[PDB]
């Protein structure tokens, strides 16, 4: 044996797929992969002691109901190999909940009852992108859901893993800690002429105290599942989270955990959308440089933090001139 | 597993 051939980067190893179709099965378009995997298979995301392994973990659309297979061409014998290999199934089962079916024909007969898949808590918003073209619209939705919501704990059992792919530091959240706020996207779609709920990703946020009696909510997790990615998707749910926000007094404005290089970007973009046709960040406005009043507008109007207030003006203030 | 209010707790890979 070739050993070289017994050590894959678990990167490419690990297939993902969300499942609306039983095509979508065979359909490797649908296939999508972690961008990490060092939290379960070290720094260099290396499994030893299989090749051809293949790791899938396929999930129903909305539910995110689970099969959980490993996969491989060959492994490593301990009598003539001398070493055992990875435990890669044990690591999986420490990051997805029990009761995952093992085999597609158990997986496809879950699927067929998918249409009683409901979204959890309240809705806050609808959007559609139409076509420009004649073509097909899609349309989304974005709730507000917590641990009161019928299915709702195991349900984020199931997607929290998809957190570990997918930020650098993800950890999994105290779900008994009641200042923690969901929100969540959902596509519509249609199946066998009825009309059913596919995840699309999500936000947790942390309702943090401020003494005596105000809160400053702390974006911690954000996830569009990637197959949705690049569609606007992102600002419309940060978007959508401002807004709710903005109709609490007791809220100052809204922070991140430890927000990433892609999460800046994005916040900066919706912001700018708020901003950008308030009074106090009018052109002549802008042209007299920063004004406190344009941060105090901002938290005012968006719960906008005046750190995120002034790179507004910034950006705003490029946009005005050549 | 992160400190309360925290779900950014994880290791930074490191190549
Ligand atoms: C950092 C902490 C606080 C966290 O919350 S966790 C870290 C963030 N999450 C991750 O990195 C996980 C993997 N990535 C993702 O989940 C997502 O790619 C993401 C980072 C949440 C961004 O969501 P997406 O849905 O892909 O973004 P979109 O809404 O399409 O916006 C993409 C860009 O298109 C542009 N855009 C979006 N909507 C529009 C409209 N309507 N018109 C024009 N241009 C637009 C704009 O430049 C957006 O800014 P960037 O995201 O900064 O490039």
């Amino acid at each position: 044996k070739k050993l070289a051939e017994y050590k894959c980067n678990t990167n490419t190893a690990i297939e993902l797929k969300l499942v609306r179709f039983p095509e979508d099965l065979e359909n490797d378009i649908r296939t999508f992969f972690p961008e990490y995997t060092h939290q379960l298979f070290g720094d260099d995301e290396t499994a030893f002691g299989y090749k051809g392994l293949k790791i899938l973990l396929y999930y129903i659309a909305g539910s995110l109901s689970t099969m959980f297979r490993v996969e491989y061409a060959s492994k490593v014998d301990e009598n003539f190999d001398c070493v055992e290999a990875d435990d890669v199934e044990g690591k999986i089962r420490q990051i997805i909940p029990p009761g995952f079916c093992t085999n597609t024909n158990d997986f496809l007969s879950l699927l067929e009852k998918e249409v009683d898949f409901k979204p959890f808590g309240t809705l806050l918003h609808t959007y559609s992108v139409l076509s420009p073209t004649g073509g097909e619209n899609f349309t989304f939705q974005i709730y507000k859901a917590d641990m009161t919501c019928r299915g709702f704990r195991e349900y984020h059992e199931r997607l929290q893993t998809f957190l570990m792919w997918f930020i650098e530091t993800a950890s999994f959240i105290d779900v008994d800690d009641e200042r923690w706020h969901y929100f969540l996207v959902f596509e519509k779609y249609n199946k066998d002429g009825a009309t059913l709920f596919a995840t699309v990703g999500y936000m947790t946020v942390y309702n943090y105290y401020v003494y005596p009696d105000k809160t400053r909510p702390r974006v911690s997790q954000m996830l569009i599942l990637t197959p949705f990615q690049g569609q606007g998707h992102g600002a419309q749910l940060l978007e959508t989270v401002h807004r709710y926000y903005t109709e609490f007094p007791t809220v100052l404005d809204i922070t991140a955990e430890d927000p990433s290089k892609s999460y800046v970007k994005l916040r900066d973009f919706v912001l700018v959308k708020l901003c950008q046709d308030l009074p106090c960040f009018s052109r002549e406005k802008l042209m007299q440089g920063f004004n406190e009043d344009m941060a105090i507008e901002a938290q005012q109007k968006f719960k906008i933090n005046k750190q995120h207030a002034r790179r507004v003006y910034e950006i705003l203030r490029l946009l005005v001139t050549d | 597993k992160g400190g309360k209010g925290l779900g950014a707790g994880g290791a930074k890979r490191h190549r």
